[PDB]
């Protein structure tokens, strides 16, 4: 089941993972609409793109890459929600279509 | 985007994103 929302599981997350880091690496793949980072048990993030085609370009380009050398290995799958709900813009969540 | 990145450390014929490094180290 394809989706415009991707789930990033960041293996060996040695460095700080923020919305600015994820926006930086994802938006060249395809336009990013929203980001939500979960920090409870490792680091997983949901990244919502403008379209399925952009999400598929992000998945094809980044799956199995390292954000930084030797760590932060990306496992990328389609997320369950088809849209993200964001109510605040900070280092953990951001909506690039809703400045607050 | 940081010059030179994403950087392909090596090319693995089995896996196009193995060896790919998205950003320089903080």
């Amino acid at each position: 089941s394809v989706n415009s929302v991707l789930l990033f599981t960041i293996l060996n997350p040695i460095y700080s993972i923020t919305t600015d880091v994820l926006y930086t690496i994802c938006n060249p793949c395809g336009p990013v609409q929203r980001i939500v980072i979960f920090r409870k048990n490792g680091v997983q993030a949901m990244v919502e793109f403008d379209s399925v085609q952009s999400a598929q370009r992000a998945k094809a380009s980044l799956n199995g890459a390292d954000i930084y050398s030797g760590c932060c290995t990306l496992k990328i799958e389609y997320a369950k929600p088809t849209r993200l709900n964001v109510f605040k813009n900070d280092q953990d969540t951001w909506d690039y279509t809703n400045p607050n | 985007y940081p010059p030179g990145y994403p950087m392909q450390a090596y090319v693995d014929p089995s896996n196009p994103n193995a060896g790919k490094v998205l950003l320089p180290t903080p």
